[PDB]
């Protein structure tokens, strides 16, 4: 469902 | 972390004695020590970040100083690896750095400037290897779905994996095992594959890279175009294969799903250098458990003993596991914290006598942590 | 009932194996890596000394000062465009579609509720399938061989043959779910009229009135071999009653053994395309419910229907180069049959360097040399090595033949990622020439282009054609109007030179 | 869900 | 005027190299070794039709034979280049069956049968000759 993210949001 | 209970402490031990912070202000990517530094001579480490490529050096009660320090004319390049190597020849410690570019250059730090450099690969580059024991043969894998071999010496390149059975997505990891005679890769198609360089096809173009003369002849150097690996698996994780290392004939992988695991192609008993291009079964010798590392491009490292492996995540914590366990579910582990470390720890690196590790994190920040004697 | 047992049992044999290869490992890793050692030992590299614009370097331990140092700026290097891996192909390779999304592609880590509804939707194209997410005839040749009918000695080679193609498994074409296609049409019917002889089947008392009553007699003791009689089976099938050819083709008989084995054996038992898919209906001729004239394409020499089919195109006496519309196969959109065109030179000048019909180009891969360097527009662009005149053919965009479904499956992403490969073919295939493909895929976007494309019917297949719109130069960049919506032209293709 | 394709004059 | 690419490996062209084009191959490498797995991931069929369909396949790649009149010369090809590998791997019978089901097919003769399997027998007394 989600995809990864490399590095955090804020 | 995991369902075999430990009871008992990690026998490796280390403290926090210094924590440097680069200018910059932007996420280190990688470190490694010059594990070729000769016995004696002071422990070197290298840092990529951004368009930099900063040099240190360990000295006595946690003091790093700052040996040398390069950066891009180019601003929008970011540097994501490096690897240590030294010119057969004049002896000349090399260290090569690669990123977003797609651009492999060799800085010789004994005459403080960039040597060679190869442009071929179609996007950014994630990994650079050097072969454990060919100096001169470079490995880089890359987001164009390919890992390319490159011979320094001749500044030729050896061979292209990748085509009809290589990775569908981004390379993001590979690795050379103890011999230099094949290759483990990983990538965002959440594949791992296998490619033998010790085959005679393989063979033979290491040799002719090397009697390679552009003066002495009309045509170009043929580089081999390899298309299939030797062996290939999807069954270890289920996402993004950030990380691989051999741990001598088996596997220790990651992905973003909190745990190192340790594997090897085919059923129990077979062996690695019987193991046909079609083989369809994996074996799950043990995992290593640990918490938030939930974002990718997160790199394990090992010491060159390989008796202990070292990982950061997402929140600042530091994993040491002590390898030379009977059982792989029972590996014990020392986790290093500290009060002002909360940054991403994007990679570690143990120096050769295993005595001082770093951590480099995305806030700039770089940890130092002591083993006790 | 109590499984638990058992599933436990084999864990606990799981787990010691697991420990004693763990244990014998780590003292190889242990080995090796003293050789390693012991080759370090011998070497003595130099140590790193130390050393515009600076950089300062703060520590956050008390005690120690910060640093500075003058920035050693690393020289500007050459950069080639961005290009992913692909594999060269100079004929279309037919892909079966995907069932499971190979991974979920990255596209950043920002927080976008359309980019989050992007990845549900590429989901929702594969069917919630993403990786991760919630007997055989013994060898005739061999010692194992078996005394088989000739249908089932020759079934592999049957069905895996490509009449088109001629080749076994092609990458072009599906199977042949017909069996008349390896029926053979004209039968070869034939009986020596001397003997061959000196143990020839004719020599034996009412043997030759026996021969041509099939298309008494003596019993002279043979051991026939599983092998021997399956390939007469085999030839029996295709030369009939001419025996003293069988015996020659078997070798290990003679021809009155041969007679007499077959004697025992038979006292036994409209703007679009369609697709061309060959016809197939033994008794109905073909009319309203023939694919051929549903799909409005010609009856081919791959066609099943009865010679004198009206259907069927029926090639070119031409003595011309078959370049202008005074040729029928030029003027139907359609490469020279080397079956059927046997006037202008079709059918010839397979080693020559000149071929005197120049509707044959695609077919017989007459390509013109191109170069790849970083264009002028965008990215990566083929360049012409040698001048060419006005509609000389200069490629075939080759590719990956797809489905459709998996065009838009594929293209999902494509379009996100701002580049694509797709190229349609007809009404049933779409060339990706993501993942392998030739030089010409490099061709940029032009609504002033210099080439253009034509999709032609080349010996029962589509294939798309690169010709010169005009004369062009040697060292010219290629390119071709991609005949995209007035939209999607500004959207992905806007540069223009 | 129709994605972009290039096109030959029919 | 520029500097051009080597397609296969993205790097640079020297002026000496214009003269050879990367893609004046019908058959790649990687093509040829995808026929040969491909034919051998058969379950169904045996190892000496796998074998003979294997030689066929490089053969026709080889050439780019593409007409049904080319289909003798094609057979006689074969034999004489491929004939001494299928003396040599045993697969004589595979390659009769071969012949006859290009015959089924209509695509040759009994004359190019007869032809085939003389030159065949004739380049096998040839090896046999050799081998003493
Ligand atoms: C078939 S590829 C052409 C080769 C491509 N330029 C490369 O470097 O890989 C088509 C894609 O290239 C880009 N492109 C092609 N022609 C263009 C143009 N005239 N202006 C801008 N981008 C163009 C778009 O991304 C388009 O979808
Ligand atoms: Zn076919
Ligand atoms: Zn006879
Ligand atoms: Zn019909
Ligand atoms: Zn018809
Ligand atoms: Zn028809
Ligand atoms: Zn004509
Ligand atoms: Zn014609
Ligand atoms: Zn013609």
């Amino acid at each position: 469902t989600k995809a990864a993210r490399k590095s955090a949001p804020a | 972390s995991w369902s075999h209970p430990q009871f008992e402490k990690c026998k490796y031990s280390f403290k926090c004695v210094n924590s440097l912070k680069e200018d910059h202000n932007q996420p280190l990517f990688g470190v490694q020590f010059n594990w070729h530094s000769k016995e004696g001579d002071p422990l070197v480490f290298a840092t990529v970040g951004s368009n930099r490529v900063t040099l240190y050096e360990c000295h006595s009660q946690g003091e790093i100083r700052l040996l040398q320090s390069y950066v891009d004319a180019d601003a929008d390049e970011n540097f994501y690896t490096c690897a240590w190597t030294y010119d057969s020849n004049t002896s000349h410690p090399l260290l090569a750095v690669a990123g977003s570019r797609g651009i492999i250059r060799i800085i010789n730090p004994i005459t403080m400037q960039c040597i060679k450099h190869y442009v071929g690969h179609g996007n950014a580059i994630n990994e650079l290897k050097f072969h454990p024991r060919d100096p001169n043969l470079l490995l880089s894998v890359s987001k164009d779905h390919a890992l390319r071999l490159w011979n320094i010496q001749t500044d030729t390149l050896v061979a292209i994996f990748g085509g009809v059975e290589g990775h569908r997505d981004e390379v993001l990891s590979a690795d050379y095992d103890l011999l230099g005679e094949k290759i483990m890769s990983c990538g965002m198609d959440h594949s791992l594959k296998l490619w033998r360089i010790n085959s005679k096809r393989m063979m033979n173009a290491i040799k002719e890279s090397y009697d390679y003369n552009p003066n002495k002849t009309n045509r170009p150097f043929i580089s081999q175009k390899i298309h299939f690996p030797d062996f290939s698996t999807r069954d270890i994780h289920r996402n993004y294969v950030d990380c691989v290392r051999w741990l001598g004939d088996l596997i220790l992988s990651k992905s973003c799903e909190n745990a190192i695991v340790c594997w090897k192609p085919g059923k129990m008993e077979d062996d690695i250098d019987k193991i046909k291009p079609s083989e369809s079964n994996v074996t799950i010798l043990g995992r290593f458990d640990y918490s938030q590392c939930d974002i990718w491009y997160m790199r394990f490292s090992m010491d060159f003993w390989q008796k202990m492996l070292a990982l950061g995540n997402q929140v600042g914590k530091l994993y040491v596991w002590d390898l030379e366990v009977e059982d792989p579910h029972k590996a014990k582990c020392t986790t290093l914290t500290h009060h002002k470390c909360g940054a991403a720890i994007r990679q570690t690196s143990f120096s050769r006598d295993s005595s001082i590790l770093i951590a480099v994190c995305d806030d700039a920040s770089i940890w130092r942590w002591d083993r006790l004697r | 009932s109590e499984y638990m047992r058992l599933r436990q049992l084999k864990r606990l044999q799981a787990n010691m194996g697991a420990k004693a290869l763990y244990v014998a490992n780590f003292a190889k890793v242990q080995e090796k890596t003293q050789i390693l050692n012991e080759e370090w030992k011998k070497l003595r590299v130099q140590p790193v000394q130390s050393m515009l614009k600076k950089c300062t370097i703060e520590s956050i331990f008390p005690g120690f000062a910060s640093q500075h140092m003058l920035m050693r700026s690393l020289n500007t290097v050459a950069l080639v465009p961005i290009m992913y891996s692909w594999s060269p192909l100079q004929q279309n390779f037919m892909v079966e579609d995907e069932t499971v999304l190979c991974n979920i592609p990255y596209m950043g880590d920002e927080v976008k509720e359309e980019d989050e509804t992007f990845i549900e939707e590429l989901i929702n194209n594969y069917d919630g399938k993403v990786h991760g997410e919630e007997q055989c005839t013994p060898n005739i040749d061999g010692p194992n061989a078996k005394s088989v009918q000739r249908e089932q000695s020759l079934h592999s080679f049957h069905t895996l043959f490509c009449r088109r193609c001629f080749k076994y498994d092609c990458f072009l074409h599906p199977f042949h779910a017909t069996p008349n296609v390896y029926k053979r049409k004209n039968k070869e019917i034939k009986i020596e009229p001397e003997p061959c002889g000196t143990d020839c089947f004719l020599l034996l008392e009412g043997a030759k009135e026996y021969a041509m009553l099939h298309n008494v007699e003596a019993p002279s003791p043979v051991e026939w071999t599983g092998a021997e009689e399956s390939l007469f089976r085999v030839f029996h099938g295709t030369y009939f009653n001419n025996f003293c050819s069988i015996a020659r083709l078997l070798g290990t008989k003679t021809c009155k053994q041969v007679f007499q084995f077959a004697v025992k054996e038979s006292l036994i038992l409209s703007t679009q395309v369609y697709n061309y898919q060959p016809c197939d209906h033994p008794d109905r001729p073909c009319d309203s419910t023939c694919p051929c004239i549903m799909t409005q394409n010609f009856c081919e020499k791959f066609c099943q229907c009865n010679p004198d089919c009206q259907n069927r195109f029926p090639g070119c006496r031409c003595k011309t180069q078959c370049n202008t519309k005074q040729c029928p196969c030029y003027l139907a959109v359609r490469e020279c049959d080397p079956d059927l065109c046997l006037t202008c030179g079709a059918s010839e000048h397979w080693d020559c360097k000149v071929v005197s019909c120049k509707n044959c180009s695609i077919q017989r891969g007459l390509k013109k040399h191109l170069l790849l360097a970083p264009s002028d527009v965008a990215g990566w662009g083929t360049f012409i090595k040698e001048s060419v005149q006005k509609n000389e053919f200069i490629s075939e965009y080759c590719g990956e033949l797809i489905s459709q479904d998996e065009a838009d499956r594929r293209g999902k992403v494509y379009d996100k990622y701002m580049s694509s490969f797709l190229f349609n073919l007809n009404n049933d295939f779409v060339v990706d020439a993501t993942r392998k493909g030739n030089k010409i895929r490099f061709a940029n976007h032009s609504v002033n282009p210099n080439c253009y494309a034509k999709v032609v019917m080349v010996n029962g297949d589509h294939r798309i054609g690169i010709f010169a719109k005009r004369a062009i130069q040697a060292g010219e960049e290629l390119f071709f109007d991609y005949r995209y919506s007035q939209a999607d032209a500004l959207k992905y293709v806007g540069i223009e030179r | 869900t129709k994605a972009a394709r290039m096109s030959a004059p029919s | 005027n520029r500097l051009y690419f080597h397609s296969d490996t993205c790097l640079p062209l020297r002026p000496q190299e214009m003269e050879v084009d990367s893609e004046d191959e019908k058959d790649p490498e990687w093509l040829r070794e995808k026929t040969i797995t491909q034919i051998e991931e058969f379950s169904d069929v045996n190892e000496g039709e796998k074998e003979v369909m294997k030689l066929w396949n490089l053969h026709v790649m080889k050439h780019g034979f593409i007409a049904d009149n080319q289909m003798n010369h094609a057979c006689m090809l074969f034999v004489e280049n491929y004939g001494q590998k299928i003396i040599k791997k045993n697969l004589c019978r595979n390659f009769m069956l071969h012949l006859v089901s290009m015959h089924d097919f209509n695509l040759i003769s009994i004359m190019s049968i007869d032809k085939a399997v003389t030159k065949l027998r004739e380049m096998q007394q040839k090896l046999e000759k050799g081998e003493s």
